[PDB]
RNA sequence: AAACUCCAGUUGACACAAAAUAGACUACGAAAGUGGCUUUAACAUAUCUGAACACACAAUAGCUAAGACCCAAACUGGGAUUAGAUACCCCACUAUGCUUAGCCCUAAACCUCAACAGUUAAAUCAACAAAACUGCUCGCCAGAACACUACGAGCCACAGCUUAAAACUCAAA
């Protein structure tokens, strides 16, 4: 179909989010996407579909190191399109919106609070 | 502000300038040479190169101020320091031979340690999101906890249940209590660390 | 079923490194195309869709290789300017 | 001697031994990692069942069966009941690409068994039966 | 008669607390001329007793009321349209009886008087059913009413009641 | 949740079903189509063009007789779901997808490019598509809608297929 020129030129939402989360975890479980992505051991927290189905935000858990965070971000952004293609080719969903990988830092508050709470002085009776 | 943005704050430290040129690193040498070009604000009334200058006590005195009356605030501070010193000497004379090694008589050490014993490490931020109000724990910055220690001490010493007891005497008693991890200010720190322990689950609302 | 067991798709553990053996097995199954076959066989892909997908993949690979070749060929010129100023 | 990634051949004599036994005498842990369940069966080299554990036999119900923790618990239970019959070394045969593919092996290791080889036996037809249609979600 | 205005689609959206024109999941006939045409094809309704199903906004209800009916029984499943139908009833005193319930389970044989019951062999018994329901509900309803006609019970205790 | 518990796991025996990888190949056939292995037959024509109807073929769906039935699956039941739920998810199971002998004769049956022969020089050339043309032949087309329609005729087709109008209307399409 002249490929050269082509290249040259709500309850439902929750079920879809759960399905996409499972599919994305299973995709990241192997070197199917890429060996470099597989070696990074990316863990996903959740998947959120925008109300108009215009983007799929996959929230990935960040680590403590910053160079590793930047590298994982770069690899995920470079691999998003291939993962979308795989999701549509495996017929998990007939149409998948563009995949956006967003960092998740919610657990940082709990982590730091517990760290300080360990060394805090509550005095008598705790 | 009557000062131009060009004006930089002065550095009153007296031993900083006496540093031999050999000890200066190239960054420090560059900074010193830069300071020649810059305009410097007039050093405010207050901090001095005096060897007895103590910024913490100066801040405490400024926080006790009412209506710009610095003479009276400093009078109360020096009276408190003298009262603490005299009480420590009185307890030192009447102490046994072995108990005189564990009595601190320096009122400055007592003041600093008492304020350090009242600093909370975790505090709360008032946040209403879902139509109902929610406290959430947060880590307090060092400045914030240093401020809270002094504010709690002053508010406790300004209580009305102390009828006709003069401020230097009240403050000396509270400082000597907090030096030994006692009193209502330490209890206020503990009731904050505990009531922020009861709300760890809300910490995900940050 | 009729074949001998413990020959196909079998990996030995080196010095008790079970994780490394499992990851090596995952790599072998991936590059042999077995993982994609298993995942694509879960639901039936219609023949027209299958043909379109293969055509798209082949032409995507060809186009990407040509673009990479062009970029690498033109990379040689990316050096310091020898006639700076003029 | 260079380590051989390839398994030993029954015919070709080899020096590799595990507690005095040859490769073809080691017990086999069969893991079936489905999408909603993981089942582990330990059998002897002569195909005599020694232990069995699934996520459902360990109390997990409905969606909780299809998690890593449930498969790990099933692996630990199978490893305990196989240890009680003299099993130390095992050959792992994994079938399926479910969530418990690796967690079951982890549970077996934490239960005390030593994995000497990993084999994949996931069913791959050479285009036999027709799969079901895609879900129109 | 002075009847209140037909609700607009914006008012319907706000009443259903949807805040959008995409989550409606329902179609309405908010044109009184088409409803007049439908009620005209339903026949002569002068001093007739009409059983209305699935009114919603009430265009069919208004068109029936404009026809000189005797009493209009209106069964609605969604409570949120009941205030509008109550305003309609206040406009027309005594001509409108609003009931909340499912048409699939509502019992019509008791609604009207027993003096309207005519023999099966006679003409239709001055009782009419009119309905613009969701297409997911009209097929079960017509199957149920076909069974009732076979048994000459339910809405057809009154006789050969006509349906539109 | 229903369903099954004559259930499930290992091992052994075991299709009238479908043919991983090779294939990142681009082949064969008039087209439709054709991608597991072996063997037997076997892929017209030494000018070209030449048919709605002549003579032979035509994916999928559909219909007669018989058979096979793993899996899939229009319909048909059941489970779960808002406030008129999910047509959509889950379970079970038909016609049908398969073989044999006959029908039916339709596709975005498309490279949306009629067959043969020739040219690359010209102003290349409305646009886009797929560079622009020449010779010769057959087929077809002359505003829109009425109309993949009505009537007539033909057909193993019986509200089916092929051929295919007119009136009224409009200034557009
Ligand atoms: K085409
Ligand atoms: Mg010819
Ligand atoms: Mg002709
Ligand atoms: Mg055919
Ligand atoms: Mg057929
Ligand atoms: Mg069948
Ligand atoms: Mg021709
Ligand atoms: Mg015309
Ligand atoms: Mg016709």
């Amino acid at each position: 179909k002249n490929w050269l020129k082509k290249f040259a030129s709500h309850a439902r939402l929750r079920a879809l989010n759960g399905l996409l989360y499972k599919a994305l975890t299973d995709l990241l479980c192997t070197p199917e996407v890429s060996q470099e992505l597989y070696d990074l051991n990316v863990e996903l927290s959740k998947v959120s579909l925008t109300p108009d189905f215009s983007a799929c935000r996959a929230y990935w858990k960040t680590t403590l190191s910053a160079e590793q965070n930047a590298h994982m971000e770069a690899v995920l952004q470079r691999s998003a399109a291939h993962m979308r293609h795989l999701l549509m080719s495996q017929q998990t969903l007939r149409n998948v919106p563009p995949i956006v990988f967003v960092q998740d830092k919610g657990n940082a508050a709990l982590a730091e609070l517990d760290q300080l709470l360990a060394v805090a002085d509550f005095g008598p009776r705790d | 502000s009557r000062y131009s943005p060009e004006f930089k704050d002065p550095l009153i430290d007296k031993e900083y300038y006496r540093k031999p040129v050999e000890e200066l690193t190239e960054e420090e040498k560059y900074v010193r040479e830069l300071k020649k070009t810059q305009l410097i604000k007039a050093a405010p009334a207050g901090k001095t190169s005096s060897v007895f200058e103590d910024p913490v006590i100066s801040k405490f005195t400024n926080m006790m101020m009412i209506g710009g009356n610095k003479v009276l605030a400093r009078s109360l501070m020096i009276q408190t320091l003298e009262a603490v010193k005299r009480k420590q000497f009185e307890k030192y004379h009447a102490a046994s031979a072995e108990e005189q090694a564990t009595i601190e008589r320096n009122p400055y050490t007592i003041f600093h340690q008492a304020l350090k014993n009242c600093e909370p490490m975790i505090g709360l931020v008032p946040i209403l999101k879902g139509g109902r109000f929610y406290q959430v724990p947060v880590p307090l910055p060092d400045r914030r906890r240093r401020f809270l220690a002094m504010k709690w001490m002053i508010t406790e010493c300004r209580d009305k249940k102390h009828q006709r007891t003069l401020m230097p005497e009240k403050l000396s008693h509270k400082l000597l209590e907090a030096f030994h991890n006692q009193g209502p200010v330490i209890k206020r720190k503990h009731d904050l660390h505990k009531m922020a322990e009861a709300n760890r689950a809300l910490a995900h609302y940050r | 079923a009729k074949h001998l067991k413990f020959i196909a798709r079998t990996v030995m553990v080196q010095e008790g490194n079970v994780e490394s053996a499992y990851r090596t097995l995952n790599r072998i199954l991936t590059m042999d195309g077995l993982i994609e076959d298993i995942k694509h066989r879960r639901y039936y892909e219609k023949p027209c869709r299958r043909r379109q997908r293969e055509s798209y993949e082949r032409c995507r690979r060809i186009y990407n290789m040509e673009m990479a070749r062009k970029i690498n060929f033109l990379m040689r010129k990316n050096r310091a300017d020898p006639w700076q100023g003029c | 001697t260079k380590f051989s990634i390839y398994p030993p051949i029954p015919g070709e004599e080899s020096s590799l031994r595990w507690a005095g036994k040859k490769f073809e005498e080691i017990p086999i842990a069969h893991i079936k990692a489905s999408h909603n369940n993981t089942q582990i069966q330990v059998v002897s080299a002569s195909n005599e069942p020694l232990a069995f554990a699934s996520c459902g036999t360990e109390g997990f119900r409905n969606a909780k069966k299809g998690t890593g923790i449930a498969a790990q618990t099933a692996g630990i239970a199978a490893a305990a009941r196989a240890k009680q019959k003299g099993v130390i070394h095992i050959r792992v045969v994994v079938k399926g690409l479910g969530p418990g593919r690796l967690s079951a092996m982890h549970g077996l290791i934490m239960g005390g068994l030593e994995v000497i080889s990993i084999t994949d036996n996931t069913p791959i037809p050479h285009n036999g039966c027709r799969p079901r249609k895609a879900r129109k979600l | 008669c002075r009847l209140p205005p037909l609700p607009t689609i914006r008012e319907i959206i706000k009443l259903l607390r949807l805040q959008a024109a995409k989550q409606l999941s329902q179609n309405f006939l908010l044109d009184l001329r088409l409803t007049d045409k439908i009620v005209r094809k339903a026949g002569n309704l002068t001093n007739a007793y009409v059983y209305e199903v699935g009114p919603g906004p009430g265009g069919i209800t208004r068109s029936i009321l404009n026809a000189d009916v005797a009493e209009l029984l209106v069964v609605e499943k969604d409570t949120r349209f009941i205030p509008g139908l109550q305003m309609l009833s206040d406009a027309a005193p005594g001509k409108l009886r609003i009931v909340h319930g499912d048409v699939l389970t509502f019992k019509v044989e008791k609604a009207f008087s027993e003096s309207l019951k005519r023999p099966w062999e006679d003409d239709p018994p001055n009782v009419h059913i009119i309905g613009n329901l969701p297409f997911s509900v009209s097929t079960p309803l017509i199957i149920k009413w076909l069974e009732n006609i076979s048994c000459r019970d339910g809405p057809f205790v009154y006789g050969r009641t006509q349906m539109t």
